[PDB]
């Protein structure tokens, strides 16, 4: 039944509307000079990834623990596929942030 | 000389001059407010003795006697000059300004001129502005504490540089010793003006009440809903009083607050003005004269009239009066806001489905932008004032914001259509019916001919084939014209009166509406949506955002925050060019950390 | 400016024909029961502008529940009868009458006959007579309207559109 | 070739996050004038005393 | 679309109401419910609208789906493969820079030392000819993909709109001259009917519409819908939408023809959501008429 809400569907019914709010406006000028939302969201993405992958290795210096491949690739490409779903929202491009972030 | 006279001029000129005084004094109380921004000439510990000393008699000058009690300001009168006479010539201006209204009133008494916001609306409503704009003025002149520090020191050293003190400092001197409870001497002063400024406000009983139901009669009306008859929707929506349509409500709570306050004589008398100073008082609580200025309105009241001998029945009437306010007034606007969330949606929505709708019910979007500012600006000034108990809060007001944007952009963008529908109803049936109204006059004289002529040669000149190439209209002309007549035809001993031909004033008005469409669409946006007041409440304005992402279901009109910063830039005045500055900087920041913010959220929900 | 009219009576008695004949000018010879509509007209009358808001109620007893709800903050009442049936007739004495006194005591009702057209058909006079029933004429719905305590009494056909336009005027007077 | 029937290019472009004019907006200094009451004469039918 | 679906539509069109009016707010939202089950009766008793008609917009709506993931995860592949070709193709990324040197050296100096990966020049000083042909073909096909500003979805879109032509879809014009607002001729209308039935709390022995066909028929529907455009009237004309406003602004519960009204309402906020999010999504991948005045007599 639909009258029972998970997290997924509630982040993703907020994630989508705050999406909408964000491509309403293409561009707009505030005293001459001109605001461009979907980069803020854009560069935003690009360091939060950034950081998450530094971060899911889980390298502890002190144990010296790592994380193996498989698990980070797995994560990597569950991010990447959340990423271009965000893109049938916005009109932002993605290939170019994933090519920024890996290369 | 009646005609020599030149109301318009005065009135239109004034006008101006008086909102650009309110903003340097409202500038000047801010600076003076804070000790960081100050004059550091008052602030000195040293100098405190020569402050005392002036304050303890502010208009009579002593100097030759020092006294020992002054001597630290001998030796810094050069810097005192050249750093206040910026105050000191600003309440100059006022008091200039102050002559001026005083003048210009007496010749309207004189001239016994007929004033009827249904007949002649753009005089009526100048004169009623220019009015509360001087009253409000000096209203915020008592306030600022220093005036008397500023005037007696700048005074004190120029007499002691110079040895002759300002020509016109006596005037000011006497007037603000004169004015320490403002209301007071204008009652006092506006006896003579009771006539005319009475019978303009008798004459609002024919739009303020019917402008002030409540949410069950607009939804048992059906208000703003084009899709409720849909065999008239191609009709173009029209009335007589179209002007009165889309006026400000809080323009008019203040017109008859203030005007019953000076006009307290017929009260007793009459009785239409005494149920209409009534059904104002219980609309509001605090009113606004100036950006974050409030008055309150019970307590001044009741103040002022208990020293009237035989006014006990007024002071219980506003007793009643606050009682009904504080407990219905927040619960009838929570509904209000409520329907015009609906109906702007709807609206929004119909229009965006057929655009070319846009032209016959314009008038309908900028009532529905008129009545959500108003709502907007009523629940902003009560909320952060008025702590009784929660019940001032909204969630909502994102949706009301964002459709307001969603209208104007509809009207920037759908421009053209407005200007090709009314250009064709200028030229094919106004043009018409005013040659045929004019020909049927009895006689009138060649001042007022030659205007009505040449309104209706610019209308007949007018053609579709200039929109679609660009071409720029400029309707001033009509306008001032139409404004002249109206002070030629309603002062007495005139050969046309304007009172036996009131269908030709209501004609005129939709056609001044007509002509304001087409050529100052940007004009009427603003003056009907204007919403740059945030600017001066930051805190409401960033709770109200924090709240709408905080709720999913309003995340979707979080872009309305940042459209409204784009507006700070329309409180600004010519006269007063240092205060650009800074609120262009404010406007640039608010926008930049909401983007980030929104940013912000976003991300959290992608790692989620 | 605003008068509000609801119209009540019996099934099949032409209650929403008579609302469409008098906005749209037209005529539908099907039956489609309504449990509740508004039509809105604007008109000219006695020199004063007023936009006339009408209700139309259902004449089924199933739907009596969902009937009150137009009564309230009303202006004038419209009782419609079919002249060619003796049922409706009876019921305005017995029913429709009796509960627009209780709802709303002190408003004024306008009795209207319907489809004077159909009365004079002997085609219509003979099958009503195989019923053993007679049709209604004038005088007898004076004698109701006095009895009821109606404002007037009046005769309309929406396919002649006869009376249209003097049931609605004459509606308007009643309330001023 | 084949998948490049059924394919349309994208309205896809870089700006940067804010963009300021070449000239920006000097403040004007403030110059006390006097009232005056002949300059609307020069639009439309005005009169002059 | 053009067989089973449009026969079912033309079907449909006949036993729903020539003309329905959103009852006024005075009615209230227990009598609205009553208003609307008597309006559209026929269709709730109609039982292959839940077995055949919803059956074939879940297989368009699940194309349409399959369609768009598709695409997605060849856009995410070919993303995947472009970035393993940086090094032989000269993209280098953008370096740290700090304070004491400037980018041009440090890039000058990073692309000399990758210079020997670089492919095309080392066979042009030395090779066959064959060789560089091949290899710049190679590299001309391996640099220009379909990320790079290329997409198909916006295509599909509009053969799926070619297909729609029969008038019924659209029906007649207007009487009013601007749009149709109280008739039920045009498919929105009908829509909101499905909307209205299959929002109807099910019983204990009975599936719901999400436990058999899911999103897809919903998909289907929005993307009809939004082809025709009348997503705006859709959003303006709704059975649901409209008993969900008077609900809230009134707050009754009570049995109407033993179907709860509350419950009811946030099934129509549900499906709300996901009628709007859906057409927010077929919006953005998708990226006039002017009325004349009156004239004097
Ligand atoms: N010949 C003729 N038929 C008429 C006339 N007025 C109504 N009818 C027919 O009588 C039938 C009933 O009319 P109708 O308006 O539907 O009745 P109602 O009382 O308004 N219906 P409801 O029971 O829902 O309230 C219809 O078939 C209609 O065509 C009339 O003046 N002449
Ligand atoms: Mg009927």
């Amino acid at each position: 039944n639909r009258l029972v809400v998970t997290n997924l569907d509630k982040l993703h019914t907020a994630l989508s509307e705050l999406c909408f709010s964000i491509n309403y406006v293409p561009n707009m000028v505030v005293w001459e000079h001109t605001f461009t939302p979907r980069e803020y969201l854009t560069s935003h993405l690009e360091i939060r990834f950034t950081k998450s992958i530094v971060g899911m290795t889980m390298y502890n210096q002190a144990t010296q623990e790592i994380a193996k491949p498989s698990e980070l690739l797995t994560s990597v490409r569950a991010y990447m596929t959340v990423l271009q779903s965000i893109e049938n929202y916005v009109q932002i491009d993605i290939t170019r942030v994933f090519n920024n972030v890996l290369l | 000389q009646p005609s020599q006279q030149k109301l318009a001029e005065k009135l239109t000129i004034l006008n101006d001059r008086g909102v650009g005084m309110l903003t340097r004094l409202y500038n000047i109380k801010k600076a003076c407010g804070d000790p960081k921004a100050k004059p550091s000439y008052l602030i000195d510990k040293n100098l405190e003795s020569a402050v005392k000393f002036i304050v303890r008699k502010f208009p009579a000058v002593e100097t030759r006697n020092n006294n020992q009690q002054l001597a630290q300001l001998q030796k810094e009168k050069s810097e005192i000059l050249k750093n206040l006479a910026l105050y000191y010539f600003t309440f100059v201006d006022v008091m200039e300004f102050k002559d001026h209204v005083c003048e210009l009133l007496n010749t309207i008494d004189v001239c016994q001129v007929f004033f009827d916001i249904t007949v002649n609306f753009d005089l009526t409503k100048n004169y009623l502005d220019l009015i509360i704009t001087y009253t409000t003025l000096m209203i915020l002149l008592s306030r600022i504490e220093e005036r008397k520090a500023i005037i007696g020191l700048y005074n004190y050293a120029h007499e002691m540089t110079h040895g002759a003190s300002d020509r016109e400092y006596p005037r000011l001197g006497q007037m603000i010793v004169d004015y320490e409870n403002p209301l007071k001497k204008m009652m006092e002063e506006f006896v003579p003006h009771s006539k005319s400024l009475s019978d303009a406000l008798i004459s609002l009983q024919m739009v303020y009440p019917r402008r002030n139901l409540s949410a069950d009669q607009w939804r048992n009306a059906q208000l703003l809903s084009l899709i409720s008859a849909p065999s008239t929707m191609l009709n173009p929506a029209q009335s007589d009083t179209m002007p009165c349509e889309y006026l400000s409500l809080d323009a008019m709570e203040k017109w008859i607050i203030f005007g019953f306050i000076l006009c307290h004589g017929i009260l007793n008398t009459d009785a239409t003005a005494l149920n209409l100073w009534k059904l104002a008082l219980q609309s509001s609580s605090c009113l606004s004269l100036f950006r974050d200025e409030v008055f309150h309105i019970h307590k001044a009241a009741e103040d002022l009239f208990v020293n009237i001998r035989g006014y006990n029945k007024r002071i219980n009437d506003i007793r009643e009066c606050k009682e009904a306010a504080v407990s219905h007034a927040g619960s009838m606007h929570r509904e209000r806001r409520k329907f015009l969330r609906s109906a702007l949606k709807e609206l929004a929505t119909v229009l965006s489905d057929q655009p070319g709708l846009l032209g016959p019910k314009a008038l309908f979007v900028f009532m529905a932008l008129s009545f959500a500012r108003d709502e907007i600006i009523w629940l902003l000034r009560h909320a952060d004032n008025m702590p009784k108990k929660d019940d001032f809060i909204d969630k909502h007001i994102a949706e009301l914001i964002f459709y307001m944007e969603e209208l104007r952009a509809h009207v920037r963008k759908y421009g053209p259509v407005m200007q090709r529908y009314y250009v064709q109803y200028l030229s094919g049936f106004d043009a018409v019916v005013l040659n045929e109204l004019v020909q049927n006059l009895s006689v009138c004289p060649e001042d007022e001919s030659i205007i009505m002529s040449s309104f209706v040669n610019t209308m007949t000149s007018l053609s579709v084939k200039q929109v679609e190439d660009g071409e720029v209209f400029d309707f001033r002309g009509m306008r001032l014209d139409w404004f002249r007549l109206q002070a030629y035809t309603s002062v007495s001993k005139a050969s046309l009166g304007l009172a036996d031909h009131r269908e030709l004033g209501k004609m005129m008005n939709t056609i001044i509406f007509h002509t304001k469409m087409v050529d100052s669409l940007v004009e009427m946006l603003v003056e009907t949506s204007d919403l740059s007041i945030f600017c001066f409440y930051s805190r409401a304005f960033e709770k109200m955002f924090q709240q709408c992402l905080e709720l999913p279901s309003q995340s979707r009109y979080s872009i309305a925050f940042p459209l409204l910063c784009t507006h700070f830039m329309s409180c600004t005045h010519e006269l007063c060019p240092e205060e650009r500055h800074h609120i262009g900087d404010r406007s640039l920041s608010l926008c930049n950390m909401f983007l980030d913010e929104m940013a912000k959220q976003a991300r959290n929900l992608i790692t989620d | 400016q605003a008068i509000k009219c609801v119209v009540v009576g019996d099934g099949a008695v032409g209650k929403t024909c008579l609302l469409i004949s008098y906005t749209t000018n037209a005529f539908s010879g099907e039956y489609i029961p309504t449990v509740f509509d508004n039509y809105s007209a604007n008109v000219m009358v006695d020199g004063k502008p007023v936009n006339l808001g009408l209700w139309d109620t259902a004449g089924q007893e199933d739907y009596d529940r969902l009937r009150p709800l137009s009564y309230p903050q009303t202006d004038v009442f419209l009782i419609c009868f079919s002249l060619v049936s003796p049922a409706s007739f009876e019921n305005v004495r017995a029913k429709w009458y009796p509960e627009v006194r209780h709802h709303c005591p002190n408003t004024p009702i306008i009795l209207v006959g319907t489809k004077l057209d159909l009365r004079d058909d002997k085609d219509t006079i003979e099958k009503l007579k195989e019923k053993k029933l007679t049709p209604i004429t004038y005088p007898q719905g004076l004698a109701m309207a006095k009895e009821i305590g109606a404002v007037k009494y009046l005769e309309c056909s929406a396919l002649t559109q006869r009376g249209l336009k003097t049931v609605f005027d004459e509606a308007i007077r009643a309330v001023l | 070739r084949e998948i490049g029937i059924l394919t349309t290019n994208k309205n896809t472009s870089r700006t940067h996050k804010i963009i300021a004019p070449a000239n920006l907006e000097r403040p004007v200094r403030y110059i006390r004038k006097p009232i005056d009451y002949t300059i609307l004469d020069d639009i439309g039918h005005g009169v002059k005393v | 679309l053009q067989g089973t679906i449009l026969q079912y539509v033309k079907t449909l069109m006949e036993v729903m109401p020539k003309i329905c009016r959103l009852p006024r707010h005075e009615y209230g939202s227990p009598g609205i419910l009553e208003f609307f089950h008597h309006q559209l009766k026929d269709i709730v008793e109609y039982a292959e609208l839940k077995t055949v008609c919803f059956q074939n917009l879940r297989e368009v709506g699940n194309a349409i789906l399959f369609c768009l993931l598709i695409e997605q995860s060849l856009s995410l592949e070919e993303v995947c493969d472009l970035l393993h070709a940086a090094p032989f193709q000269n993209i280098l990324p953008r370096v740290h820079v700090k304070e004491g040197e400037r980018l041009d050296a440090k890039m000058k100096r990073l692309e000399s030392k990758y210079a020997p990966l670089h492919l095309v020049p080392l066979i042009e000083r030395l090779g066959t000819p064959q060789q560089i042909a091949i290899a710049r073909e190679g590299d001309l096909l391996t640099k220009e993909r379909l990320c790079c500003g290329l997409s198909m979805f916006e295509v599909i879109l509009t053969r799926i709109r070619s297909f729609l032509d029969d008038p019924i879809w659209r029906g007649p014009l207007p009487s009013n001259g601007v749009m149709h607002v109280d008739e039920c001729v045009e498919f929105h209308r009908l829509w909101s009917a499905m909307q209205f039935v299959y929002c109807i709390p099910v019983g204990t022995h009975e599936f719901t519409v999400e436990q058999c066909f899911g999103d897809g028929l919903h998909w289907a529907g929005c993307m009809i819908i939004v082809l025709l455009g009348q997503q705006r009237r859709f959003a303006v004309l709704d059975f649901c939408y409209h008993l969900l406003k008077v609900q809230k602004h009134d707050g009754k519960d009570e049995i109407i023809k033993n179907v709860p009204l509350k419950k009811m309402v946030e099934r129509i906020r549900k499906f709300q959501i996901l009628n709007d999010e859906i057409i927010t999504i077929l919006d953005k991948y998708l990226k006039v008429r002017c009325f004349q005045p009156p004239i004097h007599q």
